[PDB]
């Protein structure tokens, strides 16, 4: 009785969003950026390829410095690299060799890694000793670490596959906030400008917006048919970009609530695994399953150009902070640096 | 009553997102663009920059 | 080069070299992943033998891996194993069609259609003593066992029930037939029948692995 | 250099037909251009990286394939432009060429099939020596020594240990059968290596055939798995075994015996028997099909690889 | 915490030999070079021999190429010296110096306490000997150097240090600009081609010392003829 009348509930609640949404609909993205000219075609050269990896590279993060990258794979090595020189600065010996993801610290002081060992590990770059050693262990997730993010040298967020996202105090060692209300598992999370807010993409085809300071969910964005694997704030933080399972990308809007462009094509029928902007936000690099790295118009919704590389699936990519160039790494071990020529 | 009490739950959430402030999708989409448009030239991989200033040679 | 840029490439390439020494143990190393479910008894296989459970065990001057994991995302991670063993219990009747159900699913997955299967059909000896009870009927779950009958190609053990036979047969049957359903011969499944105080377990799995491996070269010297 | 010669108008088309090392070109260079663009697409596919087995057969397709385009073009360009060899080419110069290319190009599928044999041998007897990563650069060494040791031993008779001389009917120089300390050595040595490579070539593939007999034979495999890639592998080395011992091993004893013989064959004026003249040129053209059968018998006999073609 | 202990010193005839130790605790000694630099009685800095981690590189200043021997043992973090035909010039105070070699490292950033030995070319200029100083004024200290430090990367490979007196040298500046962990924030280097300064706002009793500018960007590493501060 009160359960039926309430799950009632909840459907008008939903077809009041769904209406809400379809008023402030007006026009359609493709419709207002036809006028402006096309890019182009986009022509990436591999200036670098970093070696040394032994597994599948499952992670990468630039360093704030557009120089230092930290790269993650299951053989059990963290390496930092120099992308200017292609010199090994560190190499992190994992615990548990099943990592899924690395984050590098803004202030560089900072790495951090985790995978299938539920455990968010902190690794201290700058010690008197000259080693990296772990400074703390984050545990409290009942699930395996999917994605982290620093804030700043003290605070991270991590999601991960028990459904939910953790901001963590990393002197402390506790979870500040836990950040509930994803079905499926949270496969990728992506950090705003101000890091005043972060959304997160889960396995129910669905991407949420969540307030770091207040601890909920401000708004939930759907279109996906399968799982997100992939997700990235557009540089002014007011819009992202996810990456799913059915071939397809969506530019989501936080003001209008709403996707607003899709990009597909009927060759792509393999799945996402990593988007990323440029520093202008007119090209999306995603990443795919099909060996090959796809660079999109993003306001356009036009395949600009294909990074194509690798032997196996490119399994992430990013950005610099200065835009300058772009790292891929792939299962093939190896990572490439590229960017394009006059 | 777990469900009961997870029903609760879903429902007032529902109503926080529904509360929201909206902008038309034409003016959130020209926001996007303007912002493109403004920071094109400082995007090396939009237009790439002379060999003398790419670190990558 | 500067003169720091010189001690820097000396540094990376001494990084290079400790890479090197960990790229020779991973290499010669075989990784298995162990899945199964609570009632498997997989647990206690990989005990005798002795987030992620590893094992880690050596035959023969070969060091085996085993990851014992208790999922679409993170199968992926195990995309490189060289084979994966699956066990199920034999003598539960009733949950035999979860572990078909799920068997069809690891054999049909995306990330796992290059990868054998090492089947083991766990606990023989508690199907022996059930079916000679009779107190439970197989038909009862699979009415097609009634219509089965013991090939003559098969080879029991010394002393054993015919009825026995006729039912173990018919388990191995249902995921053999399971594997050949699809995949054209690019991963083999190898069924079993092990028990818990088995003490040979770990040599099956060992010459299931050299057939695994071998079956590996004949598709690169025949350019398959 | 220039031995004497005199080719009879009766064996210009019977024995010492122009066409009969025009046509063997022809559908070596065929067949060997057939194996190498269908050897392309298994490396481009990325799909061949356990094995060092794509490094030795593409080095192996290479050199038949330049061998049969090197000496492939000399031959067929002397029985029709500049036919004489002493007024043509007065210098001992391209007798020195051909002689060493001979050499370079005939020995060296043999210690390639040497080693393509050892590398089956490891592969199958013992498949946990074998690592995954099976480096290139490691590979790509034993082809070169194999390039190197043939060619070390193409250049003793450059160094005064045997000599290259026209051979009948008077359009391709190779080592002389003389009764010198130099050709017996020479000579013997030649047999030897290419001997032994044969010799190892058979020895290591016979244990591997019956390494996967007993393996084949396994009631387990009758009925766990169609083991019909072992068949297909089965059918694979005995080719090598037959080949390879039907088209070299003639020639390799021809010239112990010959070398061996009491008289010797060459008379002191330098001047070999008609019938021995014959009997090399014609065991010669045997093993000429081994360069010719090895893109055949190691890739397109293949079922998956034929599979491709259609 | 980091030590550096330096032992084996003591007064040796002329032409004779000895065996300087340098026992490292507290870090991983294995991934640091080391430098043996020495100081002669009433003189500036001046840097003896080098050797990179792993073994692999080894340098020597041209006074004492030929007759001293650098060493380490990585196992027990142990660097050696071993010195033949001793001269009246090697009576110095040498010390024991470690330096890592990485994108944004600081080498030269921890000395050892010295060892006294008694026995019985970039040219880097500090014209002033001495600058006269009063607690809270501002100091500015100058260096010169006789080749561009400035190389291709963007790196100007200098340092400064700070001996007090008494005490072993301590890193202010690594590469012109950055400043050193544990050091002040008033501390600061500025410096163009071949002309450097380093500014010393609100000095204090603790800044009272020598200051040495040394170059970095090609062996042998040179030292300056330093600038005393005193109240
Ligand atoms: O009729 C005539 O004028 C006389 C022609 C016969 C003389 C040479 C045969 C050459 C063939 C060479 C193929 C390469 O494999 C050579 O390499 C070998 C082969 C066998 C043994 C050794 Cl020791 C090395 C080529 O197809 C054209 C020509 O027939």
């Amino acid at each position: 009785s009160e359960l039926d009348q309430l799950r009632q509930e909840a459907e008008q609640l939903k077809n009041q969003i769904r209406d809400a949404r379809k008023a402030c609909a007006d026009a359609t993205l493709s419709q207002i950026t036809n006028n402006i000219d096309p890019v182009g075609r986009i022509q990436m050269r591999t200036r670098r390829t970093l070696r040394g990896h032994l597994a599948k590279i499952y992670a990468m993060h630039w360093g704030t410095d557009s120089r230092l990258l930290v790269s993650a794979s299951q053989d059990g090595k963290l390496i930092i690299w120099d992308s200017y020189t292609t010199n090994k600065v560190h190499a992190i010996p994992l615990r548990s060799s099943w990592v899924m993801t690395c984050a590098y610290a803004p202030s560089g002081n900072y790495v951090a890694c985790g995978g299938l060992d539920n455990i968010c590990s902190i690794y201290n770059l700058k010690t008197r000793e000259g080693n990296v050693r772990v400074s703390r262990e984050l545990a409290g997730h009942t699930g395996y670490l999917s994605c982290c993010r620093f804030l700043d040298d003290n605070q991270i967020v991590t999601s991960s596959g028990d459904t939910t996202c953790a901001l963590w105090d990393i002197e402390t060692g506790q979870q500040t906030t836990t950040f509930t209300g994803h079905t499926g598992d949270v496969m990728s999370l992506s950090l705003a400008p101000d890091t005043r807010l972060f959304v997160s993409g889960a396995c129910d085809a669905s991407a949420k917006l969540w307030d770091v300071r207040e601890g909920m969910c401000r708004q939930t964005f759907t279109g996906h048919e399968s799982d997100i694997n992939a997700i990235c704030f557009f540089p002014n933080g007011n819009a992202f970009a996810t990456g799913s399972d059915d071939a397809t990308c969506r530019l989501f809007d936080l003001r209008a609530d709403q996707e607003l462009m899709t990009y597909s094509h009927d060759n792509i029928i393999c799945g996402i695994t990593s988007v990323s902007f440029s520093k202008s936000g007119r090209l999306l690099l995603a990443g795919y399953d099909d060996f090959n790295c796809n660079v999109w118009d993003a306001l356009k919704a036009d395949r600009a150009g294909v990074l194509a590389g690798h032997d196996n699936r490119v399994s992430c990519l990013g950005v610099t902070d200065d835009g300058m160039a772009v790292a891929t790494g792939s299962w093939d071990s190896f990572l490439k640096i590229w960017n394009g020529s006059s | 009553t777990a469900s009961i009490a997870q029903a609760r739950k879903l429902v007032e959430q529902l109503k926080m997102e529904a509360n929201i402030d909206r902008i038309k999708v034409s003016k959130a989409a020209a926001d996007l663009m303007a912002y493109c448009e403004a920071h094109a030239k400082e995007d090396p991989l939009l237009t790439p920059v002379p060999a003398s200033e790419n670190p990558f040679r | 080069l500067s003169a720091e840029d010189k001690a820097a490439v000396e540094r990376s390439k001494m990084i290079e070299k400790q890479l090197q020494k960990d790229k020779q143990v991973y290499r010669r190393t075989l990784r298995l992943l162990l899945l199964g479910a609570d009632n498997s008894g997989k647990s206690t296989i990989v005990k005798q033998m002795r987030g992620i459970f590893e094992t880690k065990f050596q035959v023969d001057k070969v060091n085996f891996h085993m990851f014992d994991v208790g999922r679409r995302k993170w199968i992926q991670c195990f995309n490189d194993v060289t084979a994966i063993i699956f066990v199920v219990d034999s003598s539960d009747y009733n949950r035999l069609q979860e572990a078909l159900n799920d068997f069809k699913s690891i054999w049909n997955n995306r990330w796992l259609r290059t990868i054998s299967v090492i089947l083991f059909l766990n606990k023989q000896d508690l199907l022996a003593e059930k079916v000679l009870a009779g107190k439970s009927k197989i038909e009862d779950y699979f009415p097609e066992f009634a219509r089965y009958t013991t090939p003559e190609d098969a080879t029991p053990e010394p002393g054993e029930d015919p009825r026995v036979t006729r039912a173990k047969y018919f388990i191995r049957k249902e995921f053999v037939d399971i594997s050949t359903a699809s995949g054209d011969g690019r991963h083999i499944c190898y069924p079993h029948f092990t028990c818990s105080v088995d003490t040979e377990n770990a040599r099956r799995i060992f010459n299931d692995c050299k057939d695994i491996i071998l079956q590996m070269n004949l598709r690169e010297y025949n350019l398959v | 250099c220039f031995r004497p010669t005199n080719i009879t108008l009766e064996e210009r088309r019977l024995i010492a037909s122009p066409w009969f090392a025009a046509s063997f070109c022809v559908v070596g260079l065929a067949s060997n251009l057939l194996a190498l663009s269908v050897l392309a697409g298994a490396r481009q596919g990325g799909s061949h990286t356990r094995s060092s087995f794509l490094t030795f057969l593409c080095g192996l397709v290479l050199t038949d394939f330049l061998g049969l385009l090197v000496t492939g073009t000399i031959v067929v360009s002397q029985h029709a432009a500049l036919f004489e060899w002493h007024a043509v080419d007065p210098g001992c110069r391209l007798c020195r060429f051909m002689g060493v290319v001979m050499i370079f190009f005939g020995l060296s599928p043999l210690l390639l099939g040497a080693a393509m044999a050892s590398e089956r041998y490891l592969g199958i007897t013992r498949p946990f020596s074998r690592p995954a990563v099976a480096s290139q650069r490691r590979a790509w060494a034993t082809v070169g020594l194999v390039w190197a040791a043939a060619l070390a031993l193409g250049l003793l008779p450059l160094l005064g240990v045997g000599r290259y001389t026209v051979q009948y009917p008077g359009s391709w120089c190779f080592l002389t059968l003389g009764a010198e300390s130099g050709d017996v050595a020479f000579g013997l040595l030649f047999s030897m290596l290419g001997g032994l490579s044969v010799g190892l070539s058979f020895l290591l593939n016979t244990v591997s055939v019956a390494t996967l007999c007993h393996v084949y034979h396994g009631q387990e495999a009758a009925q766990q798995r169609p083991r019909d890639s072992e068949v297909e592998m089965m059918a694979q080395l005995l080719g090598i075994m037959v080949v390879a011992s039907v088209c070299w091993l003639p020639l390799l004893v021809f010239i112990a015996q010959t070398v061996l013989r009491n008289p010797p064959a060459m008379s002191p004026a330098g001047q070999l028997s008609r019938t021995t003249e014959k009997e090399l040129l014609i065991y010669l053209r045997v093993a000429t099909w081994n360069q010719i059968l090895d893109p055949w018998v190691y890739i397109l006999f293949r079922r998956a690889v034929l599979r491709r073609l259609q | 915490d980091v030590q550096l202990v330096e032992s084996g010193g003591g007064l040796v005839q002329p032409g004779g030999s000895r065996k300087l130790s340098c026992s490292a605790s507290g870090f991983a000694f294995s991934s640091f070079g080391m430098h043996w630099v020495r100081q002669a009685p009433e003189k500036g800095l001046e840097w003896v021999a080098y050797i990179s981690s792993g073994s692999g590189t080894i340098y020597y200043a041209d006074t004492v190429k030929g007759r001293f021997t650098i060493s380490r043992d990585d196992p027990k973090n142990t660097l050696f010296l071993q010195m033949t035909s001793l001269r009246s010039e090697d009576t110095a105070m040498y010390y024991c110096v470690r330096s890592i070699y990485y994108y944004g490292s600081s080498p030269f950033d921890f000395w050892g306490q010295g060892t006294t030995l008694t026995v019985s070319d970039i040219v880097m200029t500090q014209a002033t000997s001495s600058v006269p100083v009063t607690p809270g004024e501002s100091v500015s200290i100058s260096c010169r150097s006789s080749k561009s430090l400035l190389h291709s990367n963007g790196n100007t490979y200098l340092y400064w240090f700070l001996q007090r007196p008494g005490q072993s040298p301590q890193l202010l500046i690594y590469r012109m600009s950055n400043l050193a962990s544990g050091v002040p924030d008033r501390f600061s280097g500025s410096g163009s081609g071949t002309a450097f300064t380093l500014t010393i706002s609100r000095l204090e009793a603790e800044d009272v010392g020598v200051y040495y500018c040394m170059q970095h960007l090609e062996y042998p590493l040179t030292f300056g003829a330093g600038t005393k501060l005193e109240l």
